[PDB]
């Protein structure tokens, strides 16, 4: 609720791995360029690996991302913010390496 | 977006006719999952703002596709629909006059849909008849009629229902068959047992128009007092309304002819039985227990009144002596031969007067006088009153304080339970639990007599009482009108267990049968006792109206829901004893209390002192069934010494053979002693006397004699075998759908083979078995498939050959059929079979057609242990257990030496030299000496796999074989000389012992080996091999019969410089060349074996190449992944093989004549065991062998299999994801250990390498044979240390040897004129990049690196003083053309500048060159310059291997390819993109570089694709029709642009196989399975420093 | 939590049952309720004592409380059709007894020995001696003292018998030995220390 109030102004939308939309909201909000707040991070999704990763690909003026085949101009100022409710979890360090 | 419009001109409606020659939709999935895939495409290429390609065309796809998905979603549910309803309204008959509105509304939609349809078929494009106007309109106006006409008859059904109460119990289908047939009764006949309690079938008129009675399943039959006929009410809830009133009135006026007929034979004493036997005879057993019930409940109690008063001359005496005389009477009667109803009945009347005779003689005759006293009051008084006008008034039931009816519901001759004082208080409890409105709730173990003693209650009170079994036969669906019909009938429900259904099927019902229990007490208000507005409940959202009688019973082993509702009553504790002396009494047996006292603690002995199996069944069941099976040997034993009262035949011998015949069968070898010694204790000095059945022996030892098996009588050899087939006899004719079970490698399949020819020749009857494996073939295809949109019915295996049994074409009953299960049991396809099983002996398919098996049939398995079966399978059959004991190993022996003596090998001077060759070896067969002693050495030993004795016997067999046959080829080559007696006995000594030795232990290792050696040199006196310092096992048995070692047979090649290490070269060694012989001995009996090895000991290629080796074998390399199915085998015959049916079966061979085809199976041990323990391919490949064929799903037929044979190889089963094979199948394969190639076969097959690739420099072709000996004893040396126990990846093979071979080759592949120091130090700079990156410790590398010093200067010491030639030993390709070794700085300012323009060119990161770094780039420079070069990088996540490895690709050109993987990313994307690589490496020429993460592994099948693409070069399980054609295209045009020339897909392949092994180096990143961790080079990509 | 103890029970079930039914009827009525609540306290704080008394802990409750009143009242409307005091030995003892050990009460039971123990109970109470005024509804009480058997012909005079219970409920009220109460205690300590040993 914290990161809610905080990016309301920005239209933070709130998601789940779990969700089965959760491609199409990754994709919606990275192309308008608002933040994302994934919960349920127990079953992460490899999906988001190039977006953790950062890689980046300044090309013609078409910044982009590798997201399955079709890459989505990425816009600026898109934080994903991920959340889980649990304190008792071993993360692998895949994704251990690539979050603070 | 192009992708997406050019598949939208292509898709077809795909058709189909309907059984009204109509036209129908297939293929949902195609037409709706890449429909909702082109939406996702669309909506995400729109919504990235990459859109400014295509702007309108995207929207109007858009709505387009919604326009489809619309039109479909609403297509699929009017189909399904319109189906549904055209089969209710055209099978079902009378529809005219059931309902016509609705008649002819559905005619009116049918027309609507048929002329769409025609529309449709016209016009077979998606497109075109979306175009078509008002199509979607009409479709859903469709879907909104044919809803509103489902409604109806659902409504319609229901009113029916609710017309005749009873047709609550049976299904919507069924019902609707009921009111359409009414034509047909013969319909409804099958149906009156399920709505009814004892009634099965109604007796019609001569022409179908009166009702003039009804009958049962047993055969008792009950005539109408006044019959009903259906003329005058023709409809069907009348005249079953009618019929259920005459029922219960005719039970009226029966019981009140037989009270009045029963008092006279109750008035005093002196019964005859003449006139007694014809009253039993002309009332039904319900209503003669009924008569005597009443009569013996009246005359007590005007016993008891005369006796208020005082001692008033004791009448109750007399009621008593009347009841011993007419319970000796009946005991007398049982005595003589009755029919099996009048039977039931005496068996029925003795338990009820037994039950009279004891309360009178025990609880009233201890001074009890007052008529209302509660000792009188306790027991269950019946009062009869013919008076009442009223049929269910009459009679009277009352048990202490309450006071039930009786309602007069006909049951049919069901089993009565002896009032055992467990009995008697759970009907106290239960009619107290009643007389409250308080559900009974009795609890206890299973099997103590809880629903039984319910029932018995239920049928006491004539209530029609429901048992609903809790194990996988509840249908929540159907209890809702369940219970609303057991309100509205006033019947009765007993669930069999209650806390055996899970929460939520448990809460619902629990929350349901609270409901009908409030409604229920409701009735018994204090202020609301006089029921003015009839009690109604709330179920399925209607207001069921309660009817008192009604009644619910549960029964647990309790939810806090129905605690305050129900009583509970315990009855843990059964009277055994009392119940099996009550009958016993009952069956005739005199003197049965001491019987009973001595039988049931025998029964409790053997639930104790016996082993603990889950065959095992000593509950009360089974004891009742041995107590009749007594009753019927004492029977037969009277008869029998009638024909040559009697009351002298000792008791307890019919008891003890009765308890053997009946439970010897399932006993194991080491429970038969057990159960005779306590046989001997309970019975002492009493014996046990088997039958005889010398008539059946004969013919038994006939067919032994004729089949090469062996015979026996009692205690000689066969005698344990032939008294299970005469075991398996009795069973056969005791019931039907035995299953036989024991261990594999007893003679379950010859014991029941044996029989059935000894049944076809004795009795004359033919006997044709149907053998079915049904865990090879699916279930669904096994019975049988509806299609959603036809609903056609296509009948499946065990349905058509049942179907073909029933159908009267041949042999109906003139031949005893039986369909035998070989396979193992679980619940997952024995489900259907349970109501075939069972008494039912009924097959109901799901097309509703119902299949009752003819008597001759029966249904056999033969199971191995028998461990994942649902107890009602086991307990619905009776068995046989076939222990290992049985089979012997000298009977074995003889039969295998019968068997070579009598069949020819090449099917007279064959059958001569096998006669001698038998007569040779019958010295160590049969006698205990030789064979025996070696087979229980090699069973003490270690073994790879377990060791099962059919496997090492018929190994050996085979073996013995190959000598006969290699002996008959010495004599076909030299006519003149031939084989003498004495080099016969000489050869045939020394290859038996030779034999001996590679199937015996021929499946461990070389210790073993040497042990197996050491142990047969001291038990033998046959000539040994004179060297004592070389291991038999090396040697070998010329045909001159001398032992000549097999190294003088390895021969010496000089393979061609350009193909050192080749894919496919095999250089002969010592292992290599004993192997091909050993394989091609098992070869020729087409005998399958399985090559078990660790990781790259060369199992593949030896293998292989043996097999081509052969000029009559074509092979064909089949992968065993995890997910392996058996349509991979029949896809494989599909292509290579033909079915042809012009012999008297059908046939499968191969395409090509002549030619025996061989499937290589790689991995035979990967496929996953499902969740019962059974590999379904193993399985199927098991029937193959051992029956030669299989069953076609497609017209269901038998296939015998021609010119075609197994072979596989596979990783010892300790290895991960390696499953144990299963022991049937693996008596059929042997296994040959195929271990390591020792330091002396290294050392050859590695000095013909080394010769070969030093012949292209003449200077160097010296140094062939210490380079050899460096390589192979530094490999030892690395190989003894750094085992798998301290890392896992430390795993050493000979492939190892090979990448260091092929790389030393490539390094000096461009150079010439290197100096012996230029050899030594390439060789240590692959010594260091093959043996010391792997490592993990600096200490480890230090040694690694003293090592490879050491035996460099050990093995060669003319070398200059530096190492290799200094320190660090590097070696780069950017600095000059050719690989020439490189110093430090300069290289490291190369790659600085590399990297630096690497990052500002194409990464965003800035990159540093620390050492670590350098190293390792050079090392993955190293990998990708050696074609399948493959890497293994392991170390932390984020340390840099993926941008490392990314780096180097880019540097050296390397396109770089990796799977952009998601959460569903399934098993076809990866092959697809698995596929879109191997295009893009083999043809199209491009260096790929493949960088797979450990992440990125999802599936074990991703894993076993790598393991099949990185050894063997190609995966040939990828490649199929269409896909295989494009590419098959483009590696023509790629070639021809090479300017190469195949032509031939075999060559074709070939090139693009080696493309691939050129252009594609895969990079595997893991962060810290044995058989990936070879064929890839290993570099521990440690943490920073 | 139910306070433990005979006295609380008792008044806690003479509270629940009405007054106007255990008043009608024959004025006995209000005795055989008496007999049964004290049998139903006897048989329930036995349940405490667990390993000493009713082996397995069994399920006494409200509802066989109410099932054993029903089966009174209709067993007793039954023999005494009219109103008028019933005679001692017309009460249908063995009835209830009989009914009591085998349903109701003696449902919950599964061992021959607490079926013993509950016929032990229905035979010591439910009897004809009973009525009798120097009737012990335990002897040997701390050894000395014996509990008497109030004599009333009402609900009030039972319910004031039970409040003048003494406060000392020893173990030999329920015919336990007086040091169950030792055991019941060791077995109380021996719980607490296992219970603070799994607080770490
Ligand atoms: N007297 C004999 N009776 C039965 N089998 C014999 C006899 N002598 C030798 N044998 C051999 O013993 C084996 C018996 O196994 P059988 O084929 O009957 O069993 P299965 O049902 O096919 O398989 P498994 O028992 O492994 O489950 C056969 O190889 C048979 O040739
Ligand atoms: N006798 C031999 N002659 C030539 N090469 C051999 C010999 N024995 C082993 N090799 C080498 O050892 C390796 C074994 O190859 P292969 O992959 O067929 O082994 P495998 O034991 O079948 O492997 P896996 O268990 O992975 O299926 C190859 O590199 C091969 O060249
Ligand atoms: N009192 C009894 N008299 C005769 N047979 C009994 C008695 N009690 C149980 N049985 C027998 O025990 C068998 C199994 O009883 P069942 O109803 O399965 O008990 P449960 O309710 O524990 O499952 C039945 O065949 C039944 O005939
Ligand atoms: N030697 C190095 N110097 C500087 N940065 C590095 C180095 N190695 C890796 N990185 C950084 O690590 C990031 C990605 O690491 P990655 O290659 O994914 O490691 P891994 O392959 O172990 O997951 C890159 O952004 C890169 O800048």
């Amino acid at each position: 609720e914290f990161i809610m109030n905080e990016y309301k102004d920005r239209k933070i939308t709130r998601t789940s791995f779990l969700d089965d939309a959760f491609r199409k909201n990754l994709e919606s909000a990275l192309r308008f360029g608002n933040p994302l707040l994934v919960q349920d991070v127990e079953s992460y999704d490899p999906v988001l690996n190039p977006v953790l990763n950062r890689e980046v690909r300044r090309t013609g003026g078409r910044v982009l991302i590798t997201l399955g085949d079709q890459d989505i101009d990425l816009s600026p100022s898109f934080v994903i913010f991920l959340s889980t409710r649990d304190p008792t979890v071993e993360f692998p360090p895949d994704l251990c390496s690539r979050v603070t | 977006l192009k992708q997406i419009r050019e598949v939208w001109n292509t898709y077809e409606l795909d058709l189909v006719n309907y059984q009204n020659k109509c036209r129908l939709i297939r293929g949902w999935d195609d037409l709706f999952n890449k429909v909702k895939e082109h939406i996702n495409s669309v909506s995400a290429m729109k919504l990235s703002p990459y859109y400014k390609v295509f702007e309108e065309d995207a929207l109007s796809w858009e709505d387009k596709l919604n326009r489809i998905m619309a039109l479909f979603d609403v297509w699929i549910d009017v189909q399904r629909r319109w189906v549904y309803l055209e089969g209710i309204f055209t099978g079902s008959a009378d529809i005219k006059h059931l309902l016509p509105v609705e008649t002819q509304r559905f005619q009116s939609i049918s027309t609507e849909f048929l002329a769409l349809m025609k529309k449709v078929s016209k016009s077979p494009l998606v497109m075109d008849v979306l175009n078509i106007q008002g199509v979607q309109r009409s479709l859903e106006r469709l879907a909104d009629l044919l809803g509103k006409i489902q409604k109806a008859l659902g409504e319609y059904l229901e009113r029916e229902r609710s017309s005749f109460p009873r047709f609550y119990f049976v299904g919507d289908e069924d019902l609707l068959e009921i009111i359409g047939n009414s034509k047909n009764v013969a319909k409804l006949q099958k149906h009156f047992k399920k709505m009814f309690a004892g009634v099965s079938s109604i007796i019609l008129n001569e022409d179908n128009s009166v009702v003039l009675g009804i009958s049962s399943r047993e055969g008792e039959e009950v005539m109408f007092k006044t019959p009903v006929s259906i003329t005058e009410h023709p409809k069907i809830n009348e005249w079953l309304t009618l019929v259920e009133k005459e029922m219960r009135v005719t039970l009226a006026k029966l019981l009140a002819e037989s009270v009045t007929e029963v008092e006279i034979f109750g008035k005093a004493t002196s019964i005859d039985p003449n006139t007694y036997i014809t009253w039993i005879d002309k009332y039904q057993a319900q209503l003669v227990v009924l008569s005597a019930q009443i009569a013996w409940s009246e005359n007590v109690e005007t016993a008891l009144s005369s006796m208020g008063g005082g001692g008033d001359a004791a009448p109750l005496h007399s009621v008593l002596s009347n009841v011993e005389v007419t319970l000796n009477v009946l005991a007398d009667s049982v005595l003589m031969e009755q029919p099996p109803l009048r039977r039931r009945k005496l068996e029925h009347l003795i338990t009820e007067l037994v039950h009279q005779r004891d309360v009178t003689r025990s609880l009233i005759k201890s001074k009890i006088d007052n008529a209302k006293s509660f000792e009188w009051l306790s027991q269950m008084r019946f009062y009869f009153d013919p008076k009442q006008t009223d049929v269910l008034q009459q009679l009277s039931i009352q048990m202490a304080n309450a006071k039930f009816n009786y309602g007069f519901e006909y049951l049919g001759v069901q089993d009565k339970l002896v009032q055992t004082p467990l009995t008697d208080r759970c009907y106290l409890t239960m009619t107290q639990a009643l007389e409250a409105r308080l559900g009974g709730s009795p609890f206890g173990p299973a099997g103590t007599g809880k629903t039984e003693s319910v029932k018995a209650l239920g049928h006491q009170l004539g209530r029609f009482v429901l048992v609903f079994n809790c194990d996988e036969t509840f249908d929540f669906q159907a209890m809702g009108r369940i219970f609303v019909g057991l309100c509205q009938v006033g019947a009765w429900g007993c669930f069999d267990e209650f806390n055996r259904l899970e929460e939520r099927m448990l809460s619902a019902v629990s929350q349901q049968v609270q409901c009908i229990q409030e409604a229920l007490r409701e009735h018994s208000n204090p202020n609301y006792d006089k029921t003015s507005a009839p009690i109604t409940c709330e179920l399925l959202n209607k207001q069921v109206k309660v009817s008192p009688d009604m009644a619910i019973f549960i029964t647990m082993n309790l939810p806090d829901n129905l605690k305050k509702l129900f009583r509970s009553l315990a009855m843990t504790k059964p009277d055994r004893q009392l119940i099996a002396q009550v009958m016993l009494y009952s069956q005739g047996f005199r003197t049965a209390e001491v019987l009973a006292n001595k039988i049931v603690p025998f029964f409790k002995l053997c639930d104790e002192q016996l082993s603990s199996q889950s065959h095992y069944d000593f509950g009360l069941r089974a004891l009742k069934s041995v107590l009749v099976s007594a009753g019927n040997v004492k029977r037969e034993r009277i008869q029998k010494i009638k024909r040559e009262i009697a009351e002298n035949l000792p008791e307890q011998e019919i008891l003890i053979q009765s308890v053997c015949e009946t439970m010897v069968p399932k006993l194991v070898a080491e429970d038969i002693p057990l159960l005779f010694s306590l046989l001997s204790d309970v019975f002492p000095g009493v014996q046990y006397h088997r039958g005889e059945m010398t008539a059946l022996r004969e013919e038994l030892k006939k067919v032994c004699q004729e089949m090469y098996l062996t015979y026996g009588d009692g205690e000689e050899v066969g005698g344990m075998w032939v008294e299970k087939v005469l075991q398996l006899y009795q069973i056969t004719q005791i019931n039907h759908g035995l299953m036989m079970v024991g261990p594999s490698g007893s003679g379950k399949s010859m014991a029941w083979r044996v029989l059935l020819k000894a049944l076809e020749r004795l009795e004359g009857v033919e006997g044709v078995a149907h053998i079915i494996d049904p865990k090879a073939i699916s279930k669904d295809h096994l019975y049988g498939t509806l299609d959603p949109n036809t609903r056609e019915w296509t009948d499946g295996l065990f349905t058509h050959v049942l179907r073909k049994i029933i159908d009267s074409v041949r042999g109906e009953l003139q031949k005893r059929q039986w369909i035998v299960f070989d396979g193992d049991v679980d619940p997952e396809w024995v489900e259907n079979l349970n109501s075939v099983l069972d008494d039912n002996k009924l097959l109901t398919l799901p097309n509703g057609e119902r299949l009752s098996l003819p008597p001759n049939v029966r249904i056999m398995f033969e199971v191995q242990d028998l461990k994942y079966a649902t107890l009602a399978t086991v307990s619905r059959c009776g068995m046989v257990w076939f222990s290992e004991d049985v089979l012997s190993t000298d009977m074995i022996f003889n039969n295998f030496l019968a068997r070579l003596r009598s069949i020819p090998l090449d099917d007279s001077p064959m059958l001569q030299i096998q006669r001698d060759a038998a007569t040779i070896m019958q010295p160590y067969f049969t006698s205990n000496g030789l064979v025996t002693k070696a087979l229980e050495h090699a069973f003490q030993l270690e073994h790879i796999m377990d060791l099962t004795r059919l496997r090492c016997l018929g190994s050996l067999f085979s073996m013995l074989h190959q000598a006969c046959r290699n002996v008959a080829q010495y004599n076909a080559n030299h006519p003149d000389f031939p084989m003498q007696i004495e080099q016969l006995e000489r050869y045939i000594q020394r290859y038996l012992v030779y034999a001996i030795l590679w199937s015996l232990s021929g499946d461990s290792r070389l210790k073993m080996r040497a042990e197996l050696g050491e142990y047969i040199r001291r038990i033998t006196t046959v000539p040994l091999p004179t060297a004592p310092n070389i291991p038999i096992i090396d040697y070998e048995v010329s045909i001159s019969g001398e032992w000549s070692p097999w190294q003088a047979k390895v021969p010496q090649i000089e393979v061609e410089t350009h193909k050192v290490a080749a894919p496919d070269v095999v250089v002969p060694t010592l292992d290599t060349v004993r192997h091909e012989a050993l394989l091609y001995t098992w070869l020729a009996e087409h005998k399958p074996l399985v090559l078990c090895g660790p990781p790259g000991s060369g199992k593949t290629m030896t293998l292989f190449s043996a097999l081509r080796a052969l000029p009559d074998m074509e092979v064909v390399g089949l992968n065993f992944s995890s997910a392996t199915t058996p349509e991979l085998l029949l896809k494989t015959f599909d292509h290579y093989c033909e079915y042809r049916r012009t012999p008297n079966g059908v046939v499968l061979a191969p395409v090509q004549l002549g030619k025996w085809l061989v499937l290589f199976c790689d991995e035979i041990n990967l496929p996953d065991m499902d969740k019962y323990g059974t590999q379904r391919v193993i399985s199927f490949i098991r029937q193959m062998v051992e029956h030669g064929g299989f069953y076609r799903t497609s017209d269901q037929t038998w296939v015998k299999l021609e010119r075609i044979q197994f072979v596989g190889a596979c990783n010892p089963p300790t290895d991960p994801g390696r499953k144990p094979l299963s022991h049937r199948f693996l008596r059929h394969v042997p296994v040959v250990y195929v271990d390591y190639p020792g330091p002396a076969s290294l050392t050859q097959i590695y000095g013909t390498f080394n010769r070969a690739m030093l012949r292209l420099i003449p200077s160097l072709r010296t140094y062939a044979e210490p380079l050899t000996a460096a390589m192979v004893e530094f490999y030892t040396m690395s190989q003894e240390r750094f085992t798998q126990d301290t890392q896992p990846h430390y795993i050493y093979s000979p492939r190892e040897m090979t990448r260091w071979v092929r790389g030393i080759f490539e390094a000096l592949r461009p150079l010439e004129t290197l100096p012996v120091e230029g050899l030594i130090r390439i060789w240590a700079h692959e010594a260091l990049r093959l043996f010391q990156d792997r490592l993990v410790e600096d200490e480890e590398r230090r040694w690694t690196d003293e090592n490879i010093d050491t035996v460099a200067l050990k093995h060669f010491p003319n070398i200059d003083r530096e190492k290799a030639m200094s320190r660090p030993i590097l070696y780069s390709n950017w600095l000059s053309k050719d690989y020439i070794p490189v110093d430090q700085e300069e290289l490291r300012d190369y790659v600085k500048a590399r990297l630096k323009v690497f990052y500002e060119e194409e990464l965003d990161v800035p990159l540093v060159l620390f050492n670590e770094v350098l190293d390792h780039v050079l090392r993955i420079d190293r990998i990708f310059r050696q074609p399948q070069g493959h890497l293994l990088l392991i170390g932390v996540s984020g340390a840099g291997k993926t941008t490392l490895s990314r780096f180097v690709a880019w540097m050296n050109g390397l396109s770089v390819y990796q799977i952009k993987v998601h959460r569903k990313y399934t098993g076809e994307d990866f092959d697809e993109d698995l596929r879109t690589v191997l295009r893009r490496s083999g043809c199209k020429n491009e260096k790929i570089a493949f960088i797979m993460d450990e992440s990125n592994v999802l599936d074990s099948g991703f894993l076993e694709r790598m393991n099949t693409l990185l050894a063997n070069g190609e995966v040939p399980g990828l490649f199929e029709g269409d896909e295989y054609a494009t590419l098959m295209t483009q590696c023509k045009e790629g070639a021809q642009k090479e300017g190469l020339m195949l032509d031939s897909h075999e060559e074709l392949y070939k090139w693009f196989t080696s493309q691939v092994i050129r252009n594609l180096h895969v990079v595997f990143t893991m962060n810290p399975s044995p058989a990936l961790f070879n064929r890839c080079v290993l570099n521990w990509f440690g943490d920073w420093s | 939590e139910p306070p433990p103890g005979v006295k609380a029970n008792m008044l806690r079930t003479f509270s629940s049952i009405p007054v106007s039914r255990i008043c009608k009827s024959p004025n006995e009525r209000a005795r055989l309720y008496f007999l049964l609540a004290w049998f139903h306290a006897i048989i329930q704080e036995r349940l405490r004592y667990a390993p000493l008394g009713w082996s397995k802990k069994y399920e006494f409750g409200e509802s066989d409380l109410r099932s054993a009143c029903d089966t009174v009242d209709t067993w007793l409307d039954d023999t005494a059709k009219g109103r008028q005091n019933i005679s001692p030995d017309k009460i249908p003892w063995s009835a209830l007894k009989t009914l009591m050990a085998q349903s109701i009460y003696g449902g919950r039971v599964d061992n021959e020995f607490d079926q013993r123990l509950l016929n032990t109970f229905l035979e010591r109470l439910f009897t004809t001696r009973s009525f009798d005024s120097e009737f012990k509804l335990a002897c040997k009480v701390d050894g000395h003292k014996d509990i008497q058997m109030p004599d009333g012909i009402r609900r009030e005079e039972f319910v004031q018998w039970v409040e003048l219970l003494p406060d000392t409920q020893t173990p030999s009220w329920l015919g336990l030995p007086n040091n169950a109460e030792r055991v019941l205690l060791t077995t109380q300590g021996v719980d607490m220390i296992s219970k603070m040993l799994k607080m770490q």
